[PDB]
Formats: C-alpha cells, sequence, structure tokens
C-alpha cells in the first residue's frame, strides 16, 4: 500500500534521532545505507540494506555503551594484524601453525583489542569479561566465553603479559544460536593460542528485540533510538 | 615485618565444616595474591587453594574442589577458608602464605591444627616409668612418663615446671587405632639424684583443659 | 599434575660439608612469560617452612648465601656451600608455573657424627596403670646414631606382633643422636600369665644385639 520510499518519509523523525546518537562514522554508514532503502526499486533490496543498517547501527551504540571506539568494517584488524604487532615474536610461528587453517589469520572479530600497551587499546580485559559474565549471570543473557590458557599454567604476580580481548556482538533474532556458532568458530584459534603461549579471552554476547528494554547490552536509551526507527521500518516493510 | 596469623582450628566430627582466618600485617595485603597450604602430621607440605588480590582468580587443589572455599576481605587484611564435608584425611596444620610478589610461598603464618574425627576430647592418663637398675648405665639412670590416650593432639610435656631440660626427650604421639594418641616422655639424671631430688612431670592437655602433675619415684 | 621428584630421601652431611639436592619435574617449569617457578623451603623440626629460594635461583632475602638454587626446564638443584648445625631439616621444592601448585616430597638433611650406640633401658607397667586394666611395658633406645635400629618383643621367648608401637624423636639440635622408644601393651591378665618381658636391639654401634629383659615378680 505504502510506497518503500514513502515509509522512510513516515519514519523521518525517528531515524534523525538514530543518525544524531550513533558515532560519527557509524552515523554516515547508517545515513547512506537509508538512503538506499528510499531509493529502493526491490522490497528485497531495501530488506537486505535494512538488515545492514540493524547490525551497524547496534554496534554503534555498542561502541558508545561500552566507550570502546567503533571501527567500520573496512578498518577492522584481523587477527593475523593482531598477532603481528602485538606480538611480533611469535608471527611466523602464527604463520606455521595456521598452514592447515589459514582463515584463522583473517578473522575478524567486531572488536580485537589488547590491554593497554590497528588493535585498540583497554586498560584492563579481566574488567570486560567481568561485566559481560556479571550481566549474564544476573538478567540470564547468553553469553560463551573462552580464555586461551598454555598447559595448566598458572596466573603471575611477578611480570606482566601483552593479551588479547576478542569481542563478537550482534542485533538478530537467534541469540542463542549466534553466540554458540561465534564461539565454535573461534573455538580453533582460542587453541591455537594456547600453543603459542599468547593470551586471548574471546567473548560473545547478543540482543534482540524482545530482550527487555532494561536488559540490553547497550544502554536503554540506544535501545529505544532503534526500536523507534529500525524496527518499525522493518514492520511497515513486511505489511505494505 | 610482614606477619601472618591464622586462626580457626580445632576439632570437627567427619562431615562438618569449619572457617578458618588468616590475619595479615606489614604490607599491602590488599595487592597480594594468598594461600592456603597444608600438611597431615609427619607428612609432607600440600598446596590447597590460592585466590588472588582482588578475588578474580581463584585455584584449588583437587582433592579439595566442591568442598572448599577461599575468600578474602581486602579492607580487614583477612584471609578466609571455608571447609565443608571434613574427612579424617583433611587433618593437618593449615597454613596461610604469600609470595608478596609472586606466586611462590615466601611468607608462612604460624599454622593452625584442625583435626577431623568423631573421637571424644579426653585427657590423658599419667603413669610412672620408674629408675630402676634395668634403667641405669654407669651413674645415670633413666625415668619418664607415659601419656596414654587422650585426644585431640596438643599435649605439652614439662620436666619439675620446666626447670629439667637436660636429657629430656618427649617422644611424638601415635595416632592409635582406637581414636586416642599416646606418647612417653623420658629424662636421664645422675643415679646419685635419686633419693634426693624430686622427679615430676607435668603434662597438659588444653583441648580437654587437664593439667596432670605426675611424681616419678624409685619402686 | 606437575610431579616434583627430589633425591636423595635423606642426606647425611658433616658440618662444613657441602650438600646437594635434585629436583626433577615431570614436564618442564618454563612458563610462556619465561619465567621458571621453581622454590625451595627449609622446615625445621616444629617450626613452619622457610623460603629459601625462588624462581630456580633467586635467593630470599635474609637468607645465608651459603644456600644457592641452580638448573632449568626439569632438573633443579639446590646447594648448601658449607653446612651449619641450623640446616637440620626437611628441605622441598615446590612449582607455581602450573596449577595445581605441587611439592616434592621432601629431603631430610641429617647431620652426621660418630656412631653412638644405644643406651637400652626397660620399665615395666606401673601398678597404677596394672590396677586398671592394661599393662605397657617401654623400651628405651637413647642417644644412638644412626638412625637405623630394629626392636623387637619377646613374652617368654616367643615374639610378639600386633601388640606394639615405635616413636624416633628428631635429630637432636645439640648432640645429633636420635631416642626411640617401643610400647608393648597386653592385657592385664595376658600380662600376670607370663614371667620374662625382653627387649631385643641390633644396631650397627652394638657388638651384637642386645636383649633387655625383666622377670614380672622381681
Ligand atoms: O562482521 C560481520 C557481521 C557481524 O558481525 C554480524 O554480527 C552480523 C553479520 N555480519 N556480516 C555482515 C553484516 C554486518 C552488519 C549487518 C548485517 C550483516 S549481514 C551479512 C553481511 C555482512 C557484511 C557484508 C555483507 F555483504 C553481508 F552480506 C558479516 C559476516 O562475515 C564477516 C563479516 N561480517
Ligand atoms: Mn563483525
Ligand atoms: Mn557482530
Amino acid at each position: 500500500k505504502k510506497p518503500i520510499a514513502l515509509i522512510c518519509a513516515e519514519l523521518y523523525k525517528p531515524f534523525q534521532d538514530l543518525f544524531a546518537a550513533l558515532p560519527k562514522d557509524c552515523s554516515e554508514e547508517c545515513q547512506t545505507l537509508f538512503e538506499d532503502i528510499r531509493n529502493s526499486e526491490s522490497h528485497a533490496s531495501a530488506w537486505s540494506s535494512a538488515l545492514r543498517i540493524k547490525g551497524v547501527a547496534y554496534e554503534g551504540f555498542f561502541s558508545l555503551t561500552n566507550s570502546w571506539r567503533y571501527i567500520p568494517e573496512d578498518l577492522k584488524p584481523t587477527l593475523g594484524m593482531a598477532i603481528q604487532t602485538v606480538f611480533p615474536d611469535k608471527f611466523e610461528k602464527f604463520l606455521e601453525r595456521t598452514h592447515l587453517h589459514p582463515e584463522y589469520r583473517d578473522f575478524t572479530p567486531d572488536y580485537l583489542m589488547c590491554r593497554s600497551r590497528a588493535v585498540q587499546e583497554v586498560s584492563s580485559v579481566s574488567a570486560v569479561v567481568d561485566r559481560f559474565k556479571s550481566k549474564s549471570s544476573e538478567k540470564g543473557r547468553p553469553i560463551r566465553q573462552e580464555e586461551s590458557r598454555p598447559k595448566t599454567e598458572s596466573m603471575q604476580e611477578d611480570i606482566e603479559v601483552d593479551e588479547l580481548l576478542i569481542v563478537e556482538v550482534g542485533y538478530q533474532t537467534d541469540i542463542e544460536g549466534k553466540v554458540i556458532s561465534d564461539i565454535e568458530k573461534w573455538k580453533g584459534v582460542v587453541n591455537l593460542m594456547s600453543h603459542l603461549g599468547i593470551k586471548v579471552n574471546v567473548l560473545t554476547c547478543a540482543d534482540n528485540s524482545q530482550t527487555p528494554r532494561t536488559d540490553w547490552w547497550i544502554d536503554e536509551k540506544y535501545v529505544r533510538l532503534l526500536l523507534n526507527s529500525i524496527s518499525y521500518l522493518f514492520k511497515e516493510l513486511l505489511e505494505n | 615485618e610482614v606477619k601472618l596469623e591464622e586462626s580457626g582450628g580445632g576439632l570437627v566430627r567427619p562431615g562438618g565444616s569449619r572457617k578458618l582466618s588468616c590475619a595479615a600485617s606489614g604490607f599491602t595485603f590488599s595487592s597480594y595474591g594468598m594461600q592456603w597450604v597444608r600438611q597431615a602430621p609427619e607428612k609432607g607440605l600440600e598446596w590447597v587453594a590460592y585466590i588472588s588480590s582482588g578475588s578474580r582468580t581463584i585455584y584449588y587443589a583437587d582433592t579439595v574442589k566442591g568442598r572448599f572455599t577461599i575468600s578474602r576481605d581486602n579492607p580487614k587484611n583477612t584471609l578466609f577458608l571455608q571447609m565443608t564435608s571434613l574427612r579424617s584425611e583433611d587433618t593437618a596444620m593449615y597454613y596461610c602464605a604469600t609470595g608478596y610478589g609472586g606466586t611462590w610461598f615466601a611468607y608462612w603464618g604460624q599454622g593452625t591444627l584442625v583435626t577431623v574425627s568423631a573421637a571424644s576430647t579426653k585427657g590423658p592418663s599419667v603413669f610412672p616409668l620408674a629408675p630402676s637398675s634395668k634403667s641405669t648405665s654407669g651413674g645415670t639412670a633413666a625415668l619418664g612418663c607415659l601419656v596414654k590416650d587422650y585426644f585431640p593432639e596438643p599435649v605439652t610435656v614439662s620436666w619439675n615446671s620446666g626447670a629439667l631440660t637436660s636429657g629430656v626427650h618427649t617422644f611424638p604421639a601415635v595416632l592409635q587405632s582406637s581414636g586416642l594418641y599416646s606418647l612417653s616422655s623420658v629424662v636421664t639424671v645422675p643415679s646419685s639424684s635419686l633419693g634426693t631430688q624430686t622427679y615430676i612431670c607435668n603434662v597438659n592437655h588444653k583441648p580437654s583443659n587437664t593439667k596432670v602433675d605426675k611424681k616419678v619415684e624409685p619402686k | 599434575q606437575i610431579v616434583l621428584s627430589q633425591s636423595p630421601l635423606s642426606l647425611p652431611v658433616s658440618l662444613g660439608d657441602q650438600a646437594s639436592i635434585s629436583c626433577r619435574s615431570s614436564q618442564s617449569l618454563l612458563h610462556s612469560n619465561g619465567n621458571t617457578y621453581l622454590h625451595w623451603y627449609l622446615q625445621k623440626p616444629g617450626q613452619s617452612p622457610k623460603l629459601l629460594i625462588y624462581k630456580v635461583s633467586n635467593r630470599f632475602s635474609g637468607v645465608p648465601d651459603r644456600f644457592s638454587g641452580s638448573g632449568s626446564g626439569t632438573d633443579f638443584t639446590l646447594k648448601i656451600s658449607r653446612v651449619e648445625a641450623e640446616d637440620l631439616g626437611v628441605y622441598f621444592c615446590s612449582q607455581s608455573t602450573h596449577v595445581p601448585y605441587t611439592f616434592g616430597g621432601g629431603t631430610k638433611l641429617e647431620i652426621k657424627r660418630t656412631v653412638a650406640a644405644p643406651s637400652v633401658f626397660i620399665f615395666p607397667p606401673s601398678d597404677e596403670q596394672l590396677k586398671s586394666g592394661t599393662a605397657s611395658v617401654v623400651c628405651l633406645l637413647n642417644n644412638f646414631y644412626p638412625r637405623e635400629a630394629k626392636v623387637q618383643w619377646k613374652v617368654d621367648n616367643a615374639l610378639q606382633s600386633g601388640n606394639s608401637q615405635e616413636s624416633v624423636t628428631e635429630q637432636d639440635s645439640k648432640d645429633s643422636t636420635y631416642s626411640l622408644s617401643s610400647t608393648l601393651t597386653l592385657s592385664k591378665a595376658d600380662y600376670e600369665k607370663h614371667k620374662v618381658y625382653a627387649c631385643e636391639v641390633t644396631h650397627q654401634g652394638l657388638s651384637s644385639p642386645v636383649t633387655k629383659s625383666f622377670n614380672r615378680g622381681e
């Protein structure tokens, strides 16, 4: 009934609110995508384009919520780049053990950080794992978490090591399914990391629109922005 | 000076529970990992548990997992061990320890004794080991006291209120099949002093609040 | 578990002589951070343990410089360059590279001295204990070196089994000897059925096994 271009006009305000709160680079990407939806000849184009807005915007608010840097996909570091710059003395071995699984070197998580020392820096990795584990324990939110560990080694108090934090996030209906497949994907490289004596933590989580607005991995004020924009776009897309 | 001071030991029935504490002083407790180590009588040292400075990392020896909990209270410079489902194999001196900079045991407390047993607390029977020609050699006679069937362990023995120290041998107790302990204490003195010097063994068993003073005379 | 194997089990050494104690690990103790968490402790009799050496070769602050440690991987050594009397006790290695943290089983450092045959004394039961229905006979081996000794009980020349217990002191700090008690426990009825109560001691300081005995009546 409603043409799609007309559908975008109606939600001009909610989408304006959305672009204004997103980080700068995330905002512009969502603004290009929005015009692709307005100028969409087919309802499959519009849908696929709206799927990208749902994920990209959500990531922008995940960055804001956690005070991490939003990284456009084009500029996201892979694992190989992380090992090379952060652990340069192990990269050659990191290349040898990936001879049979070369896709590992090209794994690109949503966030690839390291403890303060294009890998982003964070002051404490253990605190990020705790905050994830806390909310999982408190609101029943499904996560998966893994830590590399050479042999059965103990943590130590007389020296500091470099370490990575690998985080995957998502906005999609099958929350359980997302974290299981994410952790299955990274399990191989965790084991590789144990064998190279590199400390990594892998975290994965997801939200969906049925998640109570106080319980998401993003601030509730951002939950409201997504529900009032990207979620009404999807509902109006199907009906008309 | 760094000091660690354990408390909370005592007697527990099998299956029972018990919480130990370790008060720490002389260093910034909250910046360091803390540990528990134990030692069953006449055996070697056995690591129990580690807890990181901010309590985020905890490790347990396999033989205590699911029964023991380690925790700390940093504002009160205190380390805790909660023991549950205790077994007689948990009988040991328990020590808290820290590396004060690492995971090695650089500083140790004096330890607290935990006895896991259903035996009833019991003061000792104290019998003389009287001097005779069967216990004399040259100008020396041996004599002593048999300290039989006490529980739990801690028992002290002195002679003449601690004035007699030369030649004293107080033997380690033996855990009997009854669940009680027994030891003897002996001393060699000049045979010329038999008949003129009085010899009393002073047996102190605090767990039962019993003190025995036994005079040992030739028969 | 990491298994740590110490050798020797006991080390008799003369004052002033060097001592060497070995600790072998079932797997490498090199941690991925580059450190090697093998440490040495001394436990003196009746005291809590004390740290001597941490991470292979670092002497703990205040420890006498006669103590040193070396090794790498799975093979480590504690050396006492010149033993003193206060070094009597049990030496332990331990590792904290892997969880669980584990200890070696201990090496007992014993101070060498000249042979000293035991003085053997026997004590019949006290009348007071007999009044109660039991009879403990005590046999005392006093002030002997070295520790190896054999003590058996005979009652009218019949060897006794299952009714005696034995206790040994730690090595004495003044004269480096040992003392040993052996206690035979009979019922009062069984005790009053027999005449000769005998303690038979074997020690290398004795020219032949010594039987120390009394007759119940006397
Ligand atoms: O990094 C991701 C990614 C996410 O992280 C995500 O959670 C969902 C999905 N993703 N995918 C994104 C993506 C990202 C955001 C919103 C929707 C989509 S939908 C599939 C698709 C993506 C990128 C380009 C493209 F042509 C796609 F068809 C791909 C999965 O392969 C690694 C890159 N990547
Ligand atoms: Mn991604
Ligand atoms: Mn994602």
